[PDB]
C-alpha cells in the first residue's frame, strides 16, 4: 500500500524563510 | 546570508560586506558562527562581486569629454556580457531553495570562468578613461584585445564590438 | 504487503503476463529467492561506493562518477533510509552500457569468521 | 475569536497592527541572519539598549513595492514625509538585519 | 497530519533521487517496477539473488517477441 | 638515495649521443628526488600491566596504521634507507606472545616499504618507457589494498575486530605484498629496461601459475608493460 | 586539541588555506602541526604545497598581455583543471553534518600524481613562448605512463589550436 | 606442517609440481586460520 500511496504528486510552491521541508 | 551574499554580489552592500571606494567589500568583522578560516575564501569571492559593481557605475555615467554614440555602443555590449553572471545569480537561489548543506566553494566553483572575463575588461575601462579616446579609437583597444589568451574573453570582447560595427553601419548608410 | 505476495508483483511487472498466465517462473522464485533472508556478506556503504566509481571509470566519464557523490548527498540530507546498501547493489548488477579479474579486488567481508 | 483567528490568520493584520509575531522557518544562519548577528552583537556589548522593531515577513515587502509601482499615493511604509518617499527604519526581517 | 504528509513528500523526494541514480547508469528498469525493488531491499535479503531472478525474468518475457 | 642521479646522468649521456635531432628530454624537478613524503611510508602506555585484550586493541590499531605506511605507538620504523629492506623495531613492553604475532605480521610492512619506493624511482623518463608502464600498474595494486584496509578500519572502531580476525583478513594480501617486493627487487637487480623487462615478466608468467592469485598479478602486468613497446 | 578540529583544518588545506592548529611554517617547508595523526597529516598536506605553486603562476600571468596567445592558452587550461579538484572538494566540503576514509588518503590520492605533473609543467616551460613551448609540451606527451600520457595530450590539443 | 611449509617454499628449485602441490598445503592452513578465527569469536564458553 505505502510506496504506491507515496508516489503521490506533491507542491511545487516553495517559500524562501523556511528552509527544512517548506511544503 | 544567503540573501545577503546574493544582494552584496549584486550592487547592495549590507552590513556585512560595506562599499567604499578606497577599498571594496570590505570584511573585518569575526564571525564566532562560522569558521575562522572561511574568512580567507571570502576575501578571494570579493573580487568577483567588486568588479560588477564597478562596472555598473561606468554604465551609468556614460549613457568635451567623454560622450558619444560611441560611449552608448561599448557600454550597451557591456550589460550583453554581464547577462550570463545576473542569470547566474539566480540559478544560486535556486538551488539554495532546495539544500540546506550548500556552502560556499561550491559558489566559487561554479562563478569560475568569470575571474578571467572580468579583469581583462577591467583594464580596458580603465585604459578608456585614463586616454581621453572617445571617438573610433575606442575600438582600436577593443581589437587588440579580441585577439585574446583566454576563451571567456575571446567571446564577449566579440560580442561588444559586433554592436560598435553595427552603430557605425547607420553613419555609414547615410553617407554611401 | 507480506514479502511472499510481493515477489508475485515482480512477475506481473517484468513480464506482460498475470500471476496465473504464468506460474511457473513464479513457482521458480520462491524455490531461489527462499533460502535466505539476509545478504551472504557484511556491508560497507564505501566498498559500494567505490564499484559504482569503478565502473564510471571503466567508462572514462569522471564528472557522472562525482555527480552521484552529490545524489549521494541529497540522499543523506533527509536520510529517510538505512538500505542504502542493498539498492545500490541491485542498481550496479543491473548495469548496461549505451555504447578481467575480480581475486584481487577487495571484496565485501565474507562472515566466514563471524557467526552465522 | 473564531472570527478574529480566522482574520488574523488569512489576511495578515500583524504589522500594520501592533501584535508581537513569530515565525520560526526551521531557523540556523542561511536564513536566520539577522538574529545571528543582533546575538553576536549583545555578546560583544554594544553596550545594551536593543532596537524593537515591528518584524515583517517577507512577501509583504514585495507586495509593498508593487503597490508603490502601481502609483498608489500615502502607503504604511514609503510614506513622504517631505514630497520625497521614505522608507520606514522601524523594520526587522529574520535576515539581511536590515541594513 | 500535516507534518507526517510532509515526511511524506520528504520521502518521495528521495525516491526520485533513487530515481535519477537509476536513469544515469542506463538500466532497463522503470519507477513502477523500482517501486517493488524498493520493498524487497527494505525487507533484507541477498541483493545477487535479486539480481538474478530479475536476470532470468528479463529473459522470460523476451519470450513474448 | 644518492646513487639514482648518478645513473639518470650516465644514461643520458648514452641517449644523448644516440638522439641528436630531440630535443630537451623531460627530467622532473629536483624536489620530486628530495621529498621524502611521496612514499607512503616515513601517548605509549605502560600497555604490559594493562590486561590483554586492550594490549590487542592498541596493538590491531597500531598495525593497521602500519599496513598503509605510518607508525604505531610501540613499533618504530628503523632507519635505513638504503637498499630494498626495511626494519621494524617493536617495544618489549607487549607481551611476548602477541609480540611474536606481531613480529610474524610485520614482514608485509616491509613488503611494502620496498613497494612503493619502487613507483616513485622508476618514474623518471630515463629508466625507460616500459618501466612507467610497469610502475604504473603497480599503483592499481596500492589503490585496491587501500580500499580493503579501510572496511577493516569501520568494523574496528564498532569495537567488532580482533587479531586473529586481523591475521585471517591480511593473509590474502600477503602473497600479493609478497609477490611485488620480489618483483621489484629483480628489476632493480638487473637495472633492466626495455625489452630485458619483457623476458623477466615473460618468465614469471610460467613461475607461478598453480594459485591463479599471483598468475593474475603478472599476467596483468606482463599486459600492462608490454603496451608502449 | 580534538581530532575532529585537525579533519576541518586539513580539510583547508588542500584549498591552499591555512588551518587554526595547523599552519604553514615557511615556503620551503610544507604545513606542520602547531600524536600518530600529526605523523599522517604532513603525506595530506602536501598537496596544498603543490597548489601555491600553480595558482601564483597562472593568477600572474593571467594579467599578462606579454605572454602571447600561445600559453596564455596553457593558463586558461591550468585554471580549468583546478576547477576539477574544486568539484571533488566541494561535496566532501557539503557532506558536513565515515568522512574520514584514512582520513581521505586514498580521495586525494588520484589528484596528488595530477598535482605534481602541473607543478613540473610549468617549469618545464619556463621562459618558453609558441613553437618552443610547443615542443617542450610535446615532449611531455612521448611519456609511458597511461594516466599522465592522457592528461597531457588533451592540454596539448588545446595549446596547439 | 608449518615447519614443512616453511622449507618447501624457500625451495625455489622444486619445480612447477612443488609449487602446485605446496599450493594445496597453502589452502590447508589457511582453511585452518578460518576455523580458529570462528572459534576465537565464540570465545570471546566451554
Amino acid at each position: 500500500l505505502w510506496e504506491a500511496a507515496l508516489t503521490y504528486e506533491a507542491s511545487k510552491r516553495r517559500c524562501w524563510e523556511r528552509v527544512g521541508c517548506p511544503p | 546570508m544567503i540573501h545577503e551574499l546574493l544582494l552584496a554580489l549584486s550592487g547592495y552592500p549590507g552590513s556585512i560586506f560595506t562599499w567604499n571606494k578606497r577599498s571594496g567589500l570590505q570584511v573585518s568583522q569575526d564571525f564566532p558562527f562560522l569558521h575562522p578560516s572561511e574568512t580567507s575564501v571570502l576575501n578571494r569571492l570579493c573580487r568577483l562581486g567588486t568588479d560588477y559593481i564597478r562596472f555598473t557605475e561606468f554604465i551609468e555615467q556614460y549613457t568635451g569629454g567623454l560622450h558619444g554614440i560611441y560611449l552608448r555602443a561599448f557600454c550597451t555590449g557591456l550589460d550583453s556580457v554581464l547577462q550570463p553572471y545576473r542569470q547566474a545569480l539566480l540559478d544560486l537561489e535556486q538551488e539554495f531553495l532546495g539544500d540546506p548543506h550548500l556552502s560556499i566553494s561550491h559558489v566559487n566553483y561554479f562563478l569560475d570562468q568569470f575571474q578571467l572575463l572580468f579583469p581583462s575588461v577591467m583594464v580596458v575601462v580603465e585604459q578608456i578613461k585614463s586616454q581621453k579616446i572617445h571617438g573610433c579609437q575606442i575600438l582600436e583597444t577593443v581589437y587588440k584585445h579580441s585577439c585574446g589568451g583566454l576563451p571567456p574573453v575571446r567571446s564577449a570582447l566579440e560580442k561588444i564590438l559586433a554592436v560598435c560595427h553595427g552603430v557605425m553601419y547607420k553613419q555609414l548608410s547615410a553617407w554611401m | 504487503k507480506s514479502p511472499n505476495v510481493l515477489l508475485q508483483n515482480l512477475c506481473c511487472r517484468i513480464l506482460g503476463r498475470s500471476e496465473a498466465d504464468v506460474a511457473q517462473q513464479f513457482q521458480y522464485a520462491v524455490r531461489v529467492i527462499g533460502s535466505n533472508f539476509a545478504p551472504t556478506v557484511e556491508r560497507d556503504e564505501f566498498l559500494v561506493a567505490e564499484k559504482i566509481k569503478k565502473e564510471l571509470i571503466r567508462q572514462r566519464r569522471e564528472a557522472d562518477a562525482a555527480l552521484f557523490s552529490e545524489l549521494h548527498r541529497k540522499l543523506h540530507s533527509q536520510g529517510v533510509l538505512k538500505n542504502k546498501w542493498s539498492i545500490l547493489y541491485l542498481l550496479l548488477s543491473l548495469s548496461e552500457d549505451p555504447r578481467s579479474y575480480a581475486t584481487l579486488f577487495a571484496q565485501a567481508l565474507p562472515r566466514d569468521a563471524h557467526s552465522t | 475569536p473564531d472570527d478574529r483567528s480566522w482574520l488574523e490568520h488569512h489576511v495578515v493584520h500583524q504589522y500594520w497592527t501592533a501584535r508581537p509575531s513569530q515565525f520560526p522557518h526551521s531557523l540556523h544562519l542561511h536564513s536566520n541572519l539577522a538574529a545571528v548577528w543582533d546575538q553576536h552583537l549583545y555578546s560583544s556589548d554594544p553596550l545594551y539598549v536593543p532596537d524593537d522593531r515591528v518584524l515583517v515577513t517577507e512577501t509583504q515587502v514585495i507586495r509593498e513595492t508593487l503597490w508603490l509601482l502601481s502609483g498608489v499615493k500615502k502607503l504604511f511604509i514609503f510614506q513622504l514625509i517631505d514630497g520625497k518617499v521614505t522608507v520606514r527604519n522601524n523594520i526587522i526581517v529574520t535576515h539581511l538585519t536590515h541594513s | 497530519a500535516a507534518a507526517a504528509a510532509a515526511n511524506l513528500n520528504a520521502v518521495r523526494e528521495t525516491m526520485d533521487v533513487l530515481l535519477e541514480i537509476s536513469r544515469i547508469l542506463n538500466t532497463g528498469l522503470d519507477m513502477e517496477t523500482l517501486s517493488i525493488c524498493v520493498r524487497l531491499c527494505e525487507q533484507g535479503i541477498n541483493p545477487e539473488a535479486l539480481s538474478s531472478v530479475i536476470k532470468e525474468l528479463r529473459k522470460a518475457t523476451e519470450a513474448l517477441k | 638515495l644518492q646513487q639514482s642521479l648518478e645513473l639518470k646522468r650516465k644514461m643520458l649521456r648514452d641517449k644523448q649521443n644516440k638522439k641528436n635531432s630531440g630535443q630537451h628530454l623531460p627530467i622532473f624537478p629536483a624536489w620530486v628526488y628530495e621529498r621524502p613524503a611521496l612514499i607512503g611510508d616515513f601517548t605509549a602506555l605502560p600497555i604490559g600491566t594493562l590486561p590483554l585484550a586492550s594490549q590487542e586493541s592498541a596493538v590491531v590499531e597500531d598495525l593497521l596504521y602500519v599496513l598503509v605506511g605510518v607508525d604505531g605507538r610501540y613499533v618504530s620504523a628503523q632507519p635505513l634507507a638504503g637498499r630494498q629492506s626495511r626494519t621494524f623495531l617493536v617495544d618489549p613492553n607487549l607481551d611476548l606472545s602477541i609480540r611474536e604475532l606481531v613480529h610474524r605480521i610485520l614482514p608485509v610492512a616491509a613488503s611494502y616499504s620496498a613497494v612503493t619506493r619502487f613507483i616513485e624511482e622508476k618514474s623518471s623518463f630515463e629508466y625507460g618507457q616500459v618501466n612507467h608502464a610497469l610502475a604504473a600498474a603497480m599503483r592499481t595494486l596500492v589503490k585496491e589494498h587501500l580500499i580493503l584496509v579501510s572496511q577493516l578500519e569501520q568494523l574496528h572502531r564498532q569495537g567488532l575486530l580482533s587479531l586473529q580476525k586481523l591475521w585471517f583478513y591480511i593473509q590474502p594480501a600477503m602473497r600479493t605484498m609478497d609477490i611485488l617486493a620480489s618483483l621489484a627487487t629483480s628489476v632493480d637487480k638487473g637495472e633492466c629496461l626495455g625489452g630485458s623487462t619483457l623476458s623477466l615478466l615473460h618468465d614469471r608468467s610460467f613461475s607461478y601459475t598453480g594459485d591463479s592469485q599471483a598468475q593474475e598479478l603478472c599476467l596483468y602486468l606482463t599486459k600492462a608493460a608490454s603496451a608502449p613497446y | 586539541i580534538t581530532e575532529a578540529a585537525l579533519v576541518r583544518d586539513i580539510l583547508y588545506v588542500f584549498q591552499g588555506i591555512d588551518g587554526k592548529n595547523i599552519k604553514m611554517n615557511n615556503t620551503e617547508n610544507c604545513y606542520k602541526v602547531e600524536r600518530s595523526l600529526r605523523d599522517t597529516a604532513v603525506r595530506l598536506s602536501e598537496l596544498g604545497w603543490l597548489h601555491n605553486k600553480i595558482r601564483r603562476y597562472t593568477d600572474q600571468r593571467s594579467l599578462d598581455r606579454s605572454f602571447g596567445l600561445v600559453g596564455q592558452s596553457f593558463c586558461a587550461a591550468l585554471h580549468q583543471e583546478l576547477r576539477e579538484y574544486y568539484r571533488l572538494l566541494s561535496v566532501l566540503h557539503s557532506q558536513l553534518q565515515s568522512l574520514t576514509l584514512r582520513r581521505l588518503l586514498v580521495w586525494t590520492y588520484d589528484p596528488k600524481i595530477r598535482l605534481k605533473t602541473l607543478a613540473a609543467l610549468v617549469d618545464h616551460c619556463q621562459g618558453r613562448k609558441g613553437g618552443e613551448l610547443a615542443s617542450a609540451v610535446h615532449a611531455y606527451t612521448k611519456t609511458g605512463d597511461p594516466y599522465m600520457r592522457s592528461l597531457v595530450q588533451h592540454i596539448l590539443s588545446l595549446v596547439s589550436h
